[PDB]
């Protein structure tokens, strides 16, 4: 019984990193209740977390990410949590609490940009993973993937302008036709330089 | 629930079609020599699977229907206008719905032309070029044919594969099985052959 | 299926005539309307003291009598001698009926010769452990039951019992749509056990 | 599913938005949630759309004959009588979502209204569908007696804005209709027309 | 339940029915017939839910008669079997409660003896031998194991008592004594009942 | 199934796959072909297949005695009308999913039938089970006043979304173009998928299975 | 009822040569009426002489074929030795009978070698049944599978012709034909085919392009 | 659905079983022995659902004979039944049956015979006959008809058989044999076993 | 209850030796735990040829024999003769099996001497119409049948016939907690039921 | 129950509706849905009131302690995140909704807004309870920037006065606090006092 859920989260790989993006707004069923929460949240200089689904649930996500990047961070060997590892522990966790039929009303996406590669991962409700060059949840899956699929089987890469520009455009579509969307998101990205999340921006009607 | 399957190829001027004689009552076979193909014409032919009781049903009011219309008519009925027509028995007891699936072999009775076609279990044709199956184990049947079809079939190699897919399919249906009976209709003659299935 | 597709066994008989009991079952796996398998042996091998038969549920009886063929082993190490079929009997029963009512689907019966004779003893899900002489299980053993007591003679001849198994199964799986294959049949004589013959179905039609 | 109304002096002012929901996903968002019903009689159905279109249609059918049997203008109040029995005789399967609004000859400017099931209210302005239950406190603490025309425009796409940014079930454009002495002015004030009150 | 059997001669059919009827745990009536005389040459086997067996079967019985008189001639047991089956997957559309399992056997001059199953789903079929019941399951076995296509009444009456036998020796209700009645050339014969 | 229809600049050109998936077997590879009814009145449908097309026989041949009786062409909204009350009273019952689409004197018409008796006129809607591919599609790509050329491309491209990105649906895609004038058999305008080659060669051997009996019918 | 346990298809399949053990599999990863990706091997390498695959409810696919290797590593830490094909199918069975009042809802193949390198391959049942085969299809189209590979290798109602042994490259052909007539009527195949040959000479694997819808 | 009865007389218990164990449609066994030894002079009469039985059977007889072994002489008839209607109230919560349906039979010394009767929901009462299972109805009646405080041996063994053979004639199941012993102070008499 | 269970059945009795059949019945309407009353006959006079039963249903018998009296005073108009016996029945078992499966509860035994002699018929609420020597329905209808069972001879003499049904009566009454208050006793001799009397168990307690 | 609570410059100011039903019952019409947490910390509870008000004294406990063990006063996210824990369902039967705010040295007024299930999400101005939905959008529509003190006040019991004619589950007084560094005022509006609106 989730009480309140975010809509959807898009995300395409691209040369030099992965982009992502989701909108603020929490909606309590058809109510649209919180329009400015953030639900997309910065791992670490190399990762981003996005998220859909339950909201409270990712706010315990951001809890105990980050306090084990934090954990990572005091060691100073030199090591960091990969976006892959990060993936792979979300799996686990997905299970170690649905195992016990007490599950994470969410739909997690992971981006990263480790050693030079990009890296996108997907995990849901019952800690079903894997990889893909573009993700989408929800309605999104619905709705973007098929756009971003579409355009993504005749190039096979991406340069950050149009693959961000992809992105805003699928927003638009997504904005347009289905019934828990908001008129405003975020944009998060990642290169080598580290992750960027960025602006309040909207839809501008077009 | 009661069981069994049908099936349909066609080929050069040649129509292969086939069904089970299990009759068994959701667990236990009652006897052997049920059946399930009923000739509709001169070359044409309907084969039936699913409630016995809807099997036994619809047979006997096509031929009532269809008997009815070749005296109107004065003429030997067309495939197609047959397809149509049990299209529409199955239609109007919609919300009874008569639980079979009914399959149709034919030629033209001014050309031969191959034909064949199936329903859904309240109508609506699937005008195939290759082949159609019916009753419980379809998926297997359908498995057999996607393989084993080719285009341009001589009579006895339609056979020959006719007899081959459903031996095989049948098989791997606990409900359905036990003897296989197989009609060709060619351009002439009728051939009606018994295969040697595992009577398990 | 959301998460259900157990495997299962059916139709498996036994008697215990003056030269010992025999196991005779058939091999067909169905899930439903489509037969997994062909050749599955429903006659679990203990060990070359007991024989075991599986239906109802293959995974269920296949673990529960390895899981006895561990205790067992472990009986004759400790002990130095073999055990009893009553013991075994008994002991699958105990280990079965705690587990009550959780789904279990077993429904098989245990066979061997023991030092006090050649026994045999039924052992269902629901702790029924009953002794007897001419029993068999599965939801084509009706048919089994009723050639089976046409045929049954406590002075039964050994091919004479042979063809009285394979014919009793045979009627049983042509009168059952869920069960077929190849039937296998197992003899047990005094102390260790021989193998008859395991033949097909088809071939047995044919003989018939 | 935010129909609304305003009734003023002389004439009425209507409004509603754009979008017909399959729970989560909008089949339509340029919905004209805005039926005319005669030639100055409009209403607008919500709650689900066959069971309103239809019965809306239905209501255009009838009254027409009786419009030219009388040979006089449709009276409001005539038409939602007749709107309310329909739905009330059917108020058992049916959803409705009858706000009926328009203009008479005798009694000025009408916003009769009821939910599903069936009633009748002649109240000042009417409210209803899904954002209704969200627009309710500024509606109450804005509306006021006299207003004219500009104003009820002004404060029903005001009213119609905040639904739109509460509500997840509305959306799309607003669509507004002016029933008056002279005639209807249906005008679709959309994107940056609609009514920002910005969120801070 | 209940029980009744058909085997089929060269030239004869041989029925045979339990005699006892249940209301919970009782046996009312231990001499009960289930099997009734649609004409000449023509027995219905019947059983089924209480109370709709006997009515349906009757209805037959009028109806078949009263087609008896009005054409004078005999109706085919292939044509009442038919009939049967009509009259019974009609009204399996409008009748909820109408279980009736018949083994409809007769001779006729032309085509021998015929022996018909019939579910209650009526899904007539043609058999060389048959059964309802909850003891068929038992039994069936051992009819078919003894069986050819060729038997004289003697062995048919032998393989029927072998079966009702097995009966008794294993299924769990009680039936300790069935009618049977063989159906030839000269009309049916009565049999003496199988007791116990 | 997927269908989909736009009103581009002096008609509309419908789209629909042939897939019929009886459960989730694939029923037909080339699906009885969604394409319909008289001329310029050519509709497509889904949802449960025999009842749109038993649907679309009815109101065709009652709708084709109404245009003989009137001497002149018919129009879209009437159908549009009819459609409605027909899968209105049966409510609550089986129905079906339309998408009519012509071009009468009024020039073209575009509506989406629903099952219950929702309908309303759209320049494009998608239905099936890849209309929500679809319809992102065109929300992406589509402007108003498209070419003849440019909407079949557009067409073609929503399909194909919904082929490639849905389980129900994809096969060779269809086109049904009406014009004030003009009328194509795009029969199907376009095919993505190739069965692969046969590398066995089985060519099924003559005795290959034993006989029983072998009775034969000479008939001519 | 339903379980809240999404189904993911996929379709397994595997036959065992003389020497050879194929192991080949669809990588579509789909739920309801969309698919999630298309490059989702099925087939998973564990030891140089066996090869598991797995399909279901794909979480679940991923948690036993990420910890069964552990199994592995630990048996080699306290063993010193690769546990061969039967120890694999063993304790398979026993760690899927483990949860057996909720079980994972897995249908899973083993293909591997022997000791003498004979072909094997070890079929199982969500809770876990299992039997040694020499071939078999699982998951969502084995339906449509098995019987075909059933006529063609074990010569069933095939009447009159020598019992040729199935040579590599007739196997791999009668693969990619199976699996490319499969990708037709099952919808929940396609986007590739993945296949695993597991050879005294190692493990050697090719994928091939199927109907892309 | 099995048969239990005993009869109290002057100073001699008798009581009776069926044979029969049948799962479904078939019996397996016609043979099956359900009453426990539970010492040299006291009998235990189990019937309910199967499994559980048989466990709680073997429970109270390694227990009683357990007292016995650890304590020299032997348990009065009256603790037993009051130990085996404590144990089952006790666990009649947690393990949610043991579903079994009792009739403790013995004779002690100097207290003389004496009847016990459980139901499966743990309910003691002395009793001097009873019954359990679907044939009590039939029987309880007949008890009730031709029994008297005091009763000869011989005439409670022709009661029970008349009791018996009114079960073969009237109940539905099938009951063709019936274990019968007797307790007095010479241990526990095995007695002729009724067939027919 | 919302006004409608009306019975469940309370311990009948006919039987049809050589003089004669006749019945018995207590009177005890068990509205749940609570007695309706003690004195409710449920022998049914339905004509001086014939005789019903109430059981199973106090209102739906009551009723539905009371329209079988209209009925059948209206053929013995007709055809200016009595009914038989199984007319009777046949009429009452066609009326009855109109409105099956709607809640009739009908435990009726026709009971009358005519042409054919002895009638004694079984009709209920769900269709069965068997004749017979022997018949009892209700709660204590096992009770009944065991005593019966063990007193019934078709040669039994009158008085003996009256013993034996007292004897059942009193016996089924005294174990069911259903059926109780006072036993009737009706004779169907040669033309012309007779009433034989109607004691009271106290009573009959004293006397046994 | 319709509690909101809105920060000012310098402080924050709360409000909540006096009203406990049981049904169609009101068990209490004074009630006081203001809780002292602290000495500068309130909350406001909406629904379920046992489940409440046991977790609003189990946190002014833990707030006690902890205020007393760090000796300086508590922050507000400080007792904001002390709901969000065990409002995170530790319990997970507290269907409850509670915004808490107060004020401190570091950051001045603050405003939390916890709803059902256990998030925990700043905002300018919190709504909550069953009447919130009929005045969502008038909020939204009055609510700005940079409002004194005054003007908060009659903000909010204009908007809770709007509440209390629509929604059954208000009714009683209406109740209010005025945090701020100098101290607490404590008022309750009564009678007369609640702003009214003309009727239609």
């Amino acid at each position: 019984n989730p009480m309140v859920t975010g809509t959807s989260v898009l995300g395409v790989k691209f040369e030099g990193g992965v982009v992502i993006a989701a909108d603020m707004l929490g909606s309590y069923g058809s109510l649209a209740r919180f329009r400015n929460i953030s639900r997309i949240m910065r791992v670490n200089n190399s990762t981003m977390l996005g998220a859909s689904g339950d909201y409270a649930d990712f706010q315990y996500l951001k809890q105990v990410l980050g306090q084990m990047v934090i954990d990572e961070e005091l060691l100073g060997d030199g090591h960091s949590y990969s976006p892959r590892a990060i993936h792979s522990w979300l799996t686990r966790a997905m299970y170690s609490r649905r195992s016990k039929m007490n599950p994470l009303w969410n739909t997690m996406v992971i981006g990263g940009y480790a050693d030079g590669e990009s890296f996108l991962g997907y995990v849901d409700m019952l800690g079903v993973a894997y990889e893909a060059p573009s993700l989408a949840t929800g309605y999104g899956a619905y709705l973007a993937q098929p756009l971003l699929r579409e355009v993504l089987e005749k190039q096979p890469v991406l340069s950050q302008t149009e693959a961000r520009d992809l992105v805003e455009r699928c927003m638009r579509v997504l904005y347009y036709r289905d019934a828990r969307s908001y008129n405003r998101f975020q944009i998060a990205t990642v290169t080598e330089k580290g992750v960027e999340i960025e602006g309040p921006l909207s839809t501008e009607t077009n | 629930y009661n069981g069994g399957a049908v099936m349909a190829m066609k080929g050069k001027n040649c129509v292969a079609i086939a069904a089970d004689r299990r009759f068994g009552i959701q667990a236990q076979m009652v006897t052997t020599d049920f059946q399930k193909i009923f000739p509709m014409g001169d070359r044409l032919y309907i084969g039936l699977a699913g409630l016995a009781t809807d099997v036994q049903t619809v047979a006997q009011r096509l031929k009532f229907r269809l008997n009815l219309y070749e005296l109107k008519e004065g003429r030997q009925i067309k495939p197609y206008t047959l397809m149509s027509m049990v299209a529409n028995l199955l239609y109007e007891k919609r919300f009874g719905p008569y639980y079979t699936e009914p399959v149709i072999a034919g030629l033209d009775p001014k050309t031969f032309k191959p034909f064949i076609c199936s329903l859904d279990l309240i109508g609506c044709p699937m005008v195939t070029d290759d082949f159609v199956v019916s009753g419980t184990c379809a998926e297997q049947m359908y498995g057999m044919c996607e393989s084993l079809w080719e285009p341009n079939m001589d009579p006895d190699h339609l056979f020959e594969t006719i007899s081959q897919a459903m031996l095989n399919a049948v098989d791997r249906d606990a409900v359905s099985g036990m003897g296989v009976i197989v009609h060709i209709i060619e351009k002439d003659k009728i051939t009606t052959r018994t295969l040697k299935a595992r009577m398990d | 299926e959301p998460g259900i597709e157990m495997l299962h066994g059916t139709t498996t008989l036994a008697f215990k005539f003056r030269h010992g009991v025999i196991v005779a079952a058939d091999s067909r796996a169905t899930a439903g309307a489509y037969i997994a398998s062909q050749t599955v042996k429903k006659v679990i091998e203990i060990n070359p003291y007991l024989l075991g038969t599986m239906a109802g549920g293959a995974a269920d009886c296949s673990f529960w009598e390895r899981l006895l063929a561990r205790q067992c082993r472990i009986y004759e190490l400790r002990n130095k001698e073999r055990i009893s079929v009553a013991a075994a009997s008994k002991l699958l029963a105990n280990m079965v009926y705690q587990y009550k009512g959780m789904g279990l689907s077993m429904g098989t019966m245990i066979c061997g010769w023991d030092k006090r004779g050649p026994g045999l003893y039924y052992v269902d899900s629901e702790g029924n452990r009953i002794s007897g002489a001419t029993f068999s299980v599965g939801s084509g053993s009706v048919y089994a039951y009723g050639v089976m007591d046409r045929g049954y003679s406590y002075d039964l001849e050994v091919e004479q019992a042979y063809d009285l198994a394979r014919r009793a199964i045979y009627q049983a799986t042509y009168r059952d749509a869920y069960s077929g294959g190849a039937v296998n049949l197992y003899h047990v004589r005094e102390d260790g056990w021989i193998r008859v013959s395991s033949d097909n179905v088809a071939d047995l039609h044919e003989k018939y | 599913t935010t129909i609304m109304a305003v009734q003023f002096d002389g004439g009425v002012v209507l409004g509603a938005d754009s979008r017909t929901t399959t729970g989560s996903y909008i089949a339509n968002r340029v919905t004209d949630k805005l039926t005319p019903i005669h030639d100055r009689i409009f209403c607008c159905r919500s709650g689900s759309a066959a069971d309103t279109q239809a019965v809306a249609d239905a209501v255009t059918y009838q009254l027409g004959f009786h419009s030219i049997e009388l040979n006089e203008p449709p009276l409001v109040h005539t038409a939602a009588s007749l709107f309310k029995e329909m739905c009330y005789r059917y108020r058992e399967d049916l959803m409705a979502g009858i706000i009926i609004a328009g203009w008479d000859p005798q009694e000025g400017g009408q916003v009769y209204s009821v939910p599903m099931g069936g009633m009748m209210v002649r109240q000042s302005f009417a409210i209803g569908g899904s954002g209704s239950s969200y627009i309710y406190g500024y509606v109450d603490a804005t509306y006021r007696e006299g207003m004219t025309k500009e104003e009820c425009l002004q404060f029903t796409a005001n009213a119609l804005a905040l639904a739109m940014e509460r509500d997840g079930s509305s959306g799309g454009v607003i669509r507004l209709a002016a029933i008056a002495e002279s005639g209807v002015e249906r005008q679709v004030l959309l994107g940056d027309q609609i009514p920002k009150f910005a969120v801070a | 339940m209940e029980y009744l059997i058909g085997i089929q001669g060269p030239d004869y059919v041989l029925v045979a029915s339990d005699r006892v009827a249940a209301s919970n745990i009782v046996q009312m009536k231990d001499d009960h017939d289930k099997m009734f005389k649609m004409s000449e040459k023509i027995l219905l086997l019947c059983v089924g839910e209480a109370g709709d067996t006997v009515q349906f079967a009757e209805y037959i019985q009028k109806n078949v008669q009263l087609y008896k008189m009005r054409n004078g001639y005999e109706l085919s047991p292939t044509a009442a079997a038919n009939f049967t089956r009509r009259n019974l997957a009609d009204c399996l559309r409008s009748r909820t409660p109408y279980h009736v399992n018949l083994l409809l056997a007769g001779y006729d001059e032309h085509e021998g003896p015929a022996l018909y199953y019939m579910d209650y789903l009526a899904a007539l079929a043609k058999a060389p031998f048959a059964a309802h019941g909850y003891g068929a399951f038992l039994t069936l076995s051992i009819l078919d194991r003894y069986y050819t296509p060729t038997i004289s009444r003697e062995r048919a009456v032998e393989l029927l008592r072998k079966c009702l036998e097995e009966l008794q020796k294993r299924f769990i209700l009680n039936l300790p004594t069935f009618s049977v009645r063989i159906i030839d050339k000269n009309g049916i014969h009565d049999l003496d009942n199988i007791s116990f | 199934t997927t269908i989909a229809g736009v009103v581009y600049k002096d008609g509309i050109v419908l789209g629909a796959d042939t897939r019929a998936t009886e459960g989730m077997v694939v029923a037909d590879k080339n699906c009885s072909k969604i394409h319909f009814i008289s001329p310029n009145i050519y509709c497509c449908g889904a949802g449960t297949a025999a009842d749109t097309d038993m649907t679309t026989q009815l109101i065709s041949s009652n709708l084709e005695l109404h245009s003989l009786s009137t001497g002149r062409l018919p129009r879209v909204v009437t159908a549009n009308r009819m459609l409605k009350q027909m899968l209105f009273r049966y409510q609550g019952y089986i129905g079906a999913a339309l998408v009519l689409g012509g071009v009468d004197v009024t020039g073209p018409h575009l509506y989406s039938i629903y099952p219950h008796g929702s309908t309303d006129k759209l320049p494009y809607v998608t239905m099936g089970s890849g209309s929500l591919a679809a319809m992102a599609v065109f929300e992406d790509k589509f402007r108003p006043d498209m070419e003849e050329e440019e909407a079949k491309n557009l067409v073609s491209e929503a399909i194909a979304a919904g082929i490639f990105n849905d389980l129900g649906s994809g096969s060779n895609i269809d086109l049904c173009v009406i014009s004030k004038n003009k009328l194509d058999f795009l029969r199907p305008y376009t095919v993505p998928n190739k069965k692969g080659t046969r590398l066995g060669r089985y060519r099924c051997e003559k005795g290959t299975t034993a006989v029983l009996t072998e009775k034969i019918t000479p008939l001519e | 009822r339903f379980s809240p346990y999404v189904f993911n298809g996929g379709t397994i399949l595997a036959i065992a040569g003389e020497d050879f053990a194929i192991v080949a599999s669809d990588t579509r990863l789909s739920e309801g009426f969309s698919i999630h990706t298309r490059d989702s091997p099925k087939c998973y390498k564990l030891t140089d002489k066996t090869v598991i695959g797995c399909s279901g409810f794909h979480g679940d696919c991923l948690t036993l074929t990420k910890i069964i290797e552990a199994r592995l590593k630990m048996y080699k830490h306290s063993n010193n030795k690769a546990m061969t094909t039967g120890a694999i199918a063993a304790m398979l069975s026993t760690i899927l009978y483990s949860r057996r009042f909720f079980p994972y809802y897995v249908y899973n193949i083993i293909g591997g070698l022997d000791e003498e390198g004979k072909g094997a391959v070890y079929s199982f049942d969500p809770v876990g049944s299992y039997q040694r085969d020499s071939f078999k299809a699982g998951g969502s189209a084995s339906a449509m599978l098995q019987p075909l590979l059933d006529n063609q290798v074990g010569f069933k109602n095939m009447q009159n012709v020598e019992h040729v042994p199935l040579s590599l490259d007739r196997a791999m052909r009668l693969v990619k034909d199976v699996f490319i007539s499969a990708a037709e009527r099952d919808v929940y195949t396609g986007d590739a085919l993945r296949i695993c040959i597991v050879t005294k000479e190692g493990i050697r694997e090719e994928t091939v392009s199927l109907r892309k819808d």
